[PDB]
């Protein structure tokens, strides 16, 4: 499980659970970085 | 013969609707897409 913590700013207010980006070093390798992000717009 | 002068009178300028309140009335606001936008944009740290 992977908790949610404040983004920085908009009128949006968001939410997430990784605030970087990842990768590491012999063939061509693929990483896949996840990041879930609860995000909160006005809406008229 | 007694007849009274007609007043003068000051003509207001009249606003209905205020300039927040006009720019407030639309479902999609340009400004804050564009800059929505940006912020998007703007979406990538290492």
């Amino acid at each position: 499980t992977m908790q949610l913590m404040p983004d920085d700013y908009t009128h949006s207010t968001r939410y997430v659970t990784v605030k970087d980006q990842w990768h590491s070093r012999n063939l061509t390798r693929e990483t896949s970085n996840l990041n879930c992000m609860v995000t909160i717009t006005t809406a008229r | 013969l007694d007849i009274d002068p007609l007043e003068n009178t000051d003509f207001r300028v009249l606003e209905l609707y205020s300039q927040k309140e006009l720019r407030s009335s639309n479902v999609f606001d340009l400004e804050e897409i564009m800059r929505e936008f940006n912020s998007y944009k703007q979406r990538v740290k290492y």
